[PDB]
């Protein structure tokens, strides 16, 4: 869905809606400066901080930071809460996160399936200008291209070694059909993260891992075999270490012991771009008795580079909800989207996005091809936003204000 | 079993390469000169009857004994018994002195010789289908295999369809399937979809060489000992490798692994095991404990033909408190076999043999030299005179001649003297 950063190459002035990104020009222009600061070597071992109101495309801006660095640089999302797990030490939880960010570039010989598609757990048939063949769909392969939104007639390249499907284009509404036989083994660059090499070489996770058993805690013995092989590949010239970008969300939740590890991992010359994201104005530090602005220690605030996102305008919100409406395959009347964006004004964007999927089912029961205002007004009255739900409980708990207008 | 190659002691049978078998007509009567034999009609015909008794399966716990002096066609007739039994049959010639080992027991050495006398005739014809998998669903299954130098699609029988569903399959798996009731699968194995990141994986298999469709022809003729000596290694050098006193490579547990796989090949009907002939020279040298092993061996149906030979008339039983018996064989085992007597050759018969051996060895000689060497075949043993052919040919080549004369053979007796004459000369 997200194409890139959506900024000008020379002037670095961002477009209102470009490269899968909508609005937030101030933050995206500041994001473009940070990328240039690292490239010139001006900023060395410095974290980024995307502060702002909730649901202001904070993940998307950092997703833009990734694609604008290199062709295949690793980007990983980590919520600060996910670190505090019942089984897996918060050290291993953070080590996995950093290893998910650092990748290695190796040129490998692997077969790539290239050709036009003729669509139907299932069976999807492929075609070339010379040969035709039927292929039974794998359970994980179905979930892989549905996220890519692959339709019949599309020209695609499926690398069998990685499993990634890449949309090269289309023959009819354009790129023409490939000549030879589908599977062709070529010298292609493979970028696999350190954590992925660990999970490949370590014991395969059995079906229903959350049902019972230990988490993805990679053994120190296995990780050693990978680290020593990567170090041997660096010297040989076989592998090229590429530092990606780690995105940390809910940063206020991080303990003082986490920040000491983050700086220890940031100390390395091949450290990734650590992007922090705080949705809070004023928050206390965890582990430390003292309070701070975004929940960062007195030492981190001076090192970090802060960027601020702003609240979306009704016109900025207009397309965001329509893009999400098309992605969820729903058809709305112009009045309904205007109402849905009006919800996004006082209540959150995320709450308004939830009302999209709920209104579709009520419209399905009415048997209509257009989701209208009365269909949206229902979802708002059936399902409450956090601020309204708490208001509902508070009044039911104790009647704070009487009929007379007297308090208590 | 295909890699297993037969190693045979050719030095023992080297003195009998001139013999092709047993010379006899349809009725059973022996010819005057046939299959490289001269005289010995009575003994030739006698064992020419025992070969039929084996073929008719009437040798129920029975053996053969060759009674006669040194160089009376004993070892020669034993080889003829094998040659007449069938094609590529095991013949194991031993001497009682060989049993007398330093490390292994008297029967741990007699055991391997029995294993050297029981062979296996293999006649397996398999239709190989090696390569990857490219599944198609017809009305009972179409699979396209990809090999290192070829590509072929085939419409499989419904019998294979039931066998493939039992052992999980997916597109891009290296498989080994057979038309002759064979099913073998390698799930997810393919070197084509292998990343350089994982090394300790070993879950992938390389693309099979050559073509998908291969006609494998297996015609193997090896003894039971060949299976043991080939499975002992953890193999070309092994034909000259034996420098170890203990010889602990062959263990009872290793033989059990051979016995079970051999049984599996019989049950399938692929290869049947064929018992041959075990020849024991110096039969009197055998211990009483060895004869009781033989008594137990002869009772088994899998057992080969135990042919013994004794140059002694009355001899004390080895392993018993000085008990004189006929040929040194105990009564218990003497009754168990039938005796065939081997007659000594007269001077006229000896020179007929010389001409046969010289023709095979490639030694040209004058008529007068054959007479002089035959005189040594009657005064001394038949083996000694036959040994004079090789040095006399060198003495002739040195003199520039190809034809060996009396003067050349006269020096051979002067240079290479027999064990009897060499002893008396020292005084
Ligand atoms: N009847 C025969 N015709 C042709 N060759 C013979 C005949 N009899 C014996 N010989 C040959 O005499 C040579 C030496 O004798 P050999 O060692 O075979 O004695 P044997 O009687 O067979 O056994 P043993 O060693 O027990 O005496 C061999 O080459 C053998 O083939």
């Amino acid at each position: 869905h997200i194409r890139g950063l959506g900024v000008d190459a020379d002037t670095l002035e961002p477009r209102p809606s470009s490269q899968g990104l909508v609005g937030q020009e101030k933050a995206r222009k500041a994001a473009a400066v940070v990328l240039e600061m690292i490239k010139q070597g001006k900023i060395a071992g410095r974290a980024v901080l995307i502060a702002g109101p909730p649901s202001t495309g904070k993940t998307a801006i950092a997703m833009g930071m990734a694609q604008s660095l290199g062709q295949d640089v690793p980007f990983t999302t980590l919520a600060a809460s996910e670190i505090f797990s019942l089984e897996m030490s918060k050290t291993e939880a953070l080590t996995q996160a950093f290893r998910k960010s650092i990748g290695v570039r190796i040129k490998e010989e692997s077969e790539i399936m290239e050709g036009e598609v003729v669509e139907i757990q299932g069976k999807l048939t492929i075609k070339t200008t010379d040969m035709e063949a039927i292929y039974d769909m794998g359970s994980k392969m179905i979930d892989a291209m549905t996220k890519e939104r692959v339709m019949a007639g599309d020209i695609i390249s499926i690398d069998k070694s990685s499993g990634k499907i890449t949309k090269l284009g289309r023959s009819y509404a354009f790129l023409q059909c490939p000549e030879g036989e589908l599977q062709k083994r070529k010298e292609v660059v493979h970028t696999v993260s350190l954590h992925e090499i660990d999970v490949i070489n370590s014991r395969t996770q059995g079906f229903l891992a959350l049902f019972s058993g230990d988490t993805g805690e990679i053994r120190s013995e296995i990780r050693d075999q990978i680290n020593t092989k990567v170090a041997e590949w660096k010297e040989e010239g076989k592998a090229e270490i590429v530092p990606g970008v780690l995105f940390i969300d809910e940063v206020h939740m991080l303990d003082i012991e986490c920040f000491s590890y983050i700086n220890r991992a940031l100390e390395s010359d091949l450290a990734p771009i650590v992007i922090m994201a705080s949705n809070r104005g004023v928050s206390r530090i965890r582990g430390t008795d003292y309070k701070s602005p975004h929940g960062l220690p007195l030492d981190f605030l001076d090192r970090v580079v802060i960027i601020n996102t702003h609240p979306y305008t009704p016109d900025e919100l207009r397309q965001i909800l329509s893009i999400r409406a098309q992605e969820e395959e729903v058809d709305l009347t112009p009045d309904a989207l205007a109402l849905l964006t009006k919800i996004g004004q006082e209540a959150g964007l995320r709450y308004a996005s939830n009302l999209i999927t709920t209104s579709q089912l009520i419209a399905a029961k009415r048997r209509a091809k257009q989701v209208g205002v009365e269909d949206v007004q229902r979802s708002f009255k059936l399902f409450y936003d956090p601020a309204r739900s708490v208001r509902f409980v508070q009044e039911s708990e104790k009647r704070l204000i009487g009929n007379d207008g007297v308090v208590d | 079993i295909s890699e297993v190659r037969g190693n045979t002691r050719d030095h023992r049978t080297a003195a009998h390469t001139h013999i092709k078998g047993l010379g006899l007509n349809s009725s059973g009567i022996a010819e005057k000169q046939a299959a490289g034999f001269v005289g010995q009609c009575a003994a030739r015909e006698a064992c020419g009857v025992v070969v039929d008794l084996i073929k008719a399966h009437k040798m129920a716990g029975r053996g053969v004994l060759l009674a006669g002096g040194p160089g009376t066609g004993k070892t020669a007739l034993a080889l003829a018994i094998s040659q007449e039994l069938g094609t590529k049959i095991p013949f194991c010639p031993i001497t009682g002195s060989e049993i007398y080992s330093t490390e292994v027991k008297k029967t741990e050495v007699l055991m391997e010789n029995f294993r050297r006398a029981i062979g296996l005739r293999v006649r397996e014809t398999k239709d190989v289908y090696e390569g990857e998998v490219t599944e198609m669903t017809p009305e009972t299954l179409l699979i396209g295999l990809k090999s290192a130098r070829g590509q072929k699609k085939l419409r499989l029988d419904p019998s294979i369809y039931e066998a493939i569903q039992k052992e999980r399959v997916q597109v891009g798996d290296v498989i080994y399937i057979e038309t002759n009731t064979g099913a073998c699968k390698r799930v997810g194995r393919s070197d084509a979809y292998a990343t350089e990141f994982d090394l300790e994986a070993e879950e992938y298999v390389p693309i099979p060489k050559g073509e998908v469709h291969k006609k494998k022809e297996i015609v193997q003729d090896v003894t039971l000992h060949d299976l043991d000596v080939a499975n002992a290694r953890p193999i070309i050098s092994m034909m000259g490798q034996l420098m170890k006193p203990k010889m602990t490579e062959i263990t009872d547990k290793l033989r059990m692994e051979i016995n079970k796989v051999v049984q599996k090949y019989i049950n399938q009907g692929v290869a049947e095991l064929i018992p041959g002939v075990l020849f024991i020279d110096e039969a009197h040298m055998l211990d009483i404990e060895c004869f009781t092993y033989l008594n137990k061996a002869l009772e088994s149906p899998i057992a080969p033909i135990v042919v013994l030979a004794s140059n002694r008339g009355i001899a004390t039983i080895r392993g018993a408190d000085d008990l004189k018996a006929a040929h040194g064989i105990p009564p218990d085992f003497l009754q168990r076999l039938l005796i065939i007597p081997t007659h000594p050759y007269e001077p006229d018969e000896i020179r007929r043999i010389v001409r046969i051996r010289a023709q095979t060895e490639g030694v040209q000689l004058t008529d007068a030299a054959v007479d002089r060497v035959a005189e040594h075949g009657v005064r001394i043993s038949l083996r000694y005179c036959l040994q004079l052919l090789a040095p006399a040919s060198i003495l002739a080549r040195v003199n520039g001649r190809t034809q060996v004369d009396v003067q050349d053979i006269a020096e051979a007796e002067e240079l290479f003297l027999d064990a009897r004459r060499s002893a008396n000369i020292l005084t």
